[PDB]
DNA sequence: TAATAGATTAGAGCCGTCA
RNA sequence: UGACGGCUCUAAUCUAUUAG
């Protein structure tokens, strides 16, 4: 035991649902509790083929009825969107919109994809814009259905300019029955995922319709979490092109995203992954003011989260804008470095939440592992811990991992138990992906209902 | 009858925590974990830079050296003696030992040592390079076949050489459908958290166990096939058995770098244990 | 100006749907 | 483009380093 080393344990964070009560499992407690922000009715709109709408409505009237899972212990039941979320979602109320089949034959005829993708998106974007441009009956969220792959940033970026929430739906995910390979098996093989497939789309659709399924129930005041990620795009033929991103959450309401600038850095071939001091400090002042106005309170601590190490001069620019006691911590997470642990006795992998502290700055966090309540491990293989190291700034190490576990529960796209990485970075990946379709696209909305 | 009562969902919290959460939590008893980290129990007492001038050609391939050596500002990074490079290139006999600069391993590892012509971080990198390179020069003598991955150089055991195991019937080689699957490890070592050596687990596929499969799409696709049902014990044993097989002695692994001096890599992985953990033995089939 | 590497990164396919 | 993760396969780049 003398040479034995200790893994500290972080208590599982929890989230509070409607009526003020608090629970740990997001989807399990939600049915018993209800969404944090109830939404009265949801009506959507669909663009695509006639068979798409028939497939779309065939899915909608299916998910309202209770749907179970093959392994109900691993994936709990979904009694229905009307009961779980306390809302009402019909099919005949849904706004129906059509695209002529010959239009698909009109522009899919060209086998070239580089010219087709940008222009085929224009047909998708323009008709939706003409729909909710003067109609009194405004549609909450538009469900785009795609027949075949034969696109995300290309479509979302223009739609982003008009503050319209949309959710893309590949035809396979709703018609995997008929969709079969040469062996007759489904392309996506949705035999077991059924019961959980409805869970993630319903949470997504409810979120896009203005609802907030849950929020962190164990958050101290005065702190804010900011995620910065680096993305390089090949759309620009010029080698000097590498974008960045920045996210805010406010930890109590809808998130906030500010690009600051597209930022054509040096980028000798594709990028360097380092904010220049001019842009870095400019975004931070433009970042804190969002928290200052949202909570009408002076911020105290900001946890800048990234996947890369910060240099020295960028922190000096960072540190020269925060007033008084505002201290910045550089919590850079990395997934590459492996320290795969094995349970000596027994067959299950290391349970999640355990951490290995190598010093006062760096630590190994098992955001993925074995969770007892679900009686299963979310990591199919032996879990890979994420290296968490405090790149800059002085802060308690143990406090950092405590909130990272909490931050991994705030993923509204899917209703998973926890994310492998904190959502302050996972959402940032979806942030920079969308906005890089066109360089001149600006005036970006803060809401996270769209953008994903 | 007539269920008229305030809801008080906080009561439902108690039922939720005692009906479907019966003895299902994270704080029950102690546990011990076997890591993927293999400590380096002994380092060679000396790290030397050699001053081979006009004795090795500038166009010579240093990777062809009998012992792991690295060129560095017309100096040779190796633990081996200055006279262990006779067969690879002659004319090296005109070299005096006192010309070479000798650097102790203890300070170069603890970070104490630092000079003008070399720094700690680059010194740590060179040691990382040397022990990483020493594996290639050792796997030839250990009777295993290699395989180049995207970055690493994985090694596996040829089919039928052993009795499909090393100890306790731990299957290290086998076949699925008409293809053969073979457990393989990787090499990696670094010194910052502690002097230790990393290994990684990959399964290498061959059409019969000898004639490899060049189509990387088949190799990757088959890789996910075999691991989809592997247990945690399966990954633990197939790695422990593989390392134990590669070790030539029950003590540790001898990484020959010098004529007689070498590097000792403990076959027992660095050990971890936690104070409180899970309890669940439930399993039926899949 | 490309080689050798280590360290540190980002995309881009493919696969699995968890005891 | 319901997600997640865990894999291989590429791809920069930044550090000593020798030849330009
Ligand atoms: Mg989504």
């Amino acid at each position: 035991r003398g040479s034995m080393k200790e893994l500290i344990y972080i208590e599982e964070p929890s989230i509070l649902f409607a009526h003020g009560q608090k629970c740990t499992d997001p989807r399990d407690g939600l049915a018993l509790f209800g969404p944090l922000n109830q939404i009265y009715g949801i009506k959507s709109g669909v663009v695509g083929t006639q068979k798409g709408l028939q497939i779309f409505k065939s899915y909608l009237d299916k998910i309202q009825k209770p749907i179970y899972n093959h392994n109900n212990i691993t994936r709990p039941m979904f009694p229905g969107f009307e009961a779980v979320f306390g809302c009402k979602w019909e099919s005949q109320n849904i706004v129906f919109k059509e695209i002529t089949d010959e239009e698909i034959r009109r522009y899919l005829f060209n086998a070239s994809t580089h010219k087709r993708t940008y222009d085929l998106v224009t047909l998708f974007n323009d008709k939706i814009i003409t729909a909710n441009k003067n109609d009194e009956e405004r549609v909450d969220v538009w469900f785009v259905i795609v027949p075949e792959e034969i696109f995300h940033d290309q479509l979302k970026a223009r739609l982003l300019e008009h503050t319209i929430p949309t959710q893309i739906l590949r035809e396979s995910t709703l018609a995997w029955r008929d969709f079969k390979n040469t062996f007759g098996a489904p392309i996506r093989d949705f035999s077991k995922i059924e019961g959980h497939l409805a869970w993630t789309i319903s949470t997504a659709a409810y979120y896009k319709a203005g609802g907030k399924p849950w929020k962190l129930g164990d958050i101290r005041p005065g702190v804010c979490y900011l995620g910065l990620v680096y993305k390089k795009i090949e759309k620009s033929k010029n080698p000097q092109n590498a974008c960045c991103a920045a996210q805010m959450f406010l930890d109590n309401g809808d998130g906030t995203v500010f690009k600051g600038e597209v930022g054509p850095w040096y980028n000798p071939e594709k990028g360097e992954y380092h904010l220049k001091p001019k842009e870095a400090k400019a975004l931070l002042t433009q970042a804190l003011e969002s928290y200052k106005e949202q909570n009408k309170s002076y911020p105290k601590e900001v946890f800048i989260h990234a996947r890369t190490r910060f240099n020295d001069e960028e922190w000096n620019a960072f540190n020269e804008v925060t007033p008084k006691n505002t201290n910045l911590v550089g919590v850079t997470i990395t997934k590459s470095k492996p320290l795969k642990l094995y349970k000596t006795e027994g067959a299950f992998p290391i349970m999640r939440g355990n951490a290995y502290i190598v010093d006062e700055k760096k630590a190994f966090l098992w955001t993925l592992g074995f969770v007892p309540k679900l009686q299963s491990t979310l990591s199919m293989e032996v879990p890979n811990p994420i290296f968490i190291e405090i790149n800059k700034g002085e802060a308690e190490i143990q406090q950092v991992l405590k909130d990272i576990l909490a931050l991994t529960k705030l993923n509204y796209n899917a209703c998973i138990y926890a994310d492998g990485e904190p959502v302050t970075l996972r959402f940032a990946n979806k942030i920079g992906e969308i906005l890089t379709a066109s360089t001149e696209i600006k005036t970006p909305p803060l809401a996270f209902k769209y953008y994903i | 009858n007539v269920p008229k009562k305030p809801p008080d969902h906080s009561k439902s919290n108690l039922l939720y925590q005692q009906i479907f959460l019966h003895d299902k939590q994270a704080i029950e008893k102690e546990e011990t974990y076997d890591s993927n980290w293999f400590p380096i129990i002994s380092f060679p007492n000396e790290l030397r830079f050699h001053r081979y001038d006009w004795r090795l050609p500038k166009q010579f391939d240093v990777r062809t050296l009998a012992f792991p050596a690295i060129r560095y500002k017309e100096y040779l990074c190796t633990f081996a003696w200055e006279y262990d490079f006779i067969h690879q290139l002659p004319k090296t006999e005109t070299y005096n030992g006192q010309e070479s600069i000798r650097i102790s391993t203890s300070d170069i590892l603890s970070g104490r040592y630092d000079t003008d012509f070399i720094r700690n971080y680059e010194c740590q990198r060179l040691i990382v390079q040397l022990i990483n390179k020493a594996f290639e020069l050792r796997m030839k003598d250990k009777n295993v076949r290699e395989y180049q991955m995207s970055k690493t150089f994985a090694y596996w055991i040829e089919k039928g050489k052993l009795e499909k195991d090393k100890f306790e019937k731990i299957k290290l080689v086998g076949k699925q459908k008409n293809k053969y699957w073979h457990f393989g490890i990787s090499a990696a070592g670094k010194l910052y958290p502690s002097p230790v050596l990393m290994v990684s687990s990959h399964i290498i596929f061959t059409m019969d166990g000898i004639n490899l499969i060049k189509s990387k799409s088949i190799q990757h696709s088959s890789r996910r096939k075999q691991g989809k049902n592997w247990w945690n014990d399966k990954w633990r044993e197939k790695l422990l058995a593989f390392i134990r097989f590669l070790s030539d002695d029950q003590n540790a692994i001898y990484l020959n770098v010098g004529s007689e001096e070498k590097i000792l890599i403990s076959n027992k992985p660095l050990k971890f244990f936690g104070k409180m953990s899970y309890v669940t033995p439930s399993e039926v089939t899949l």
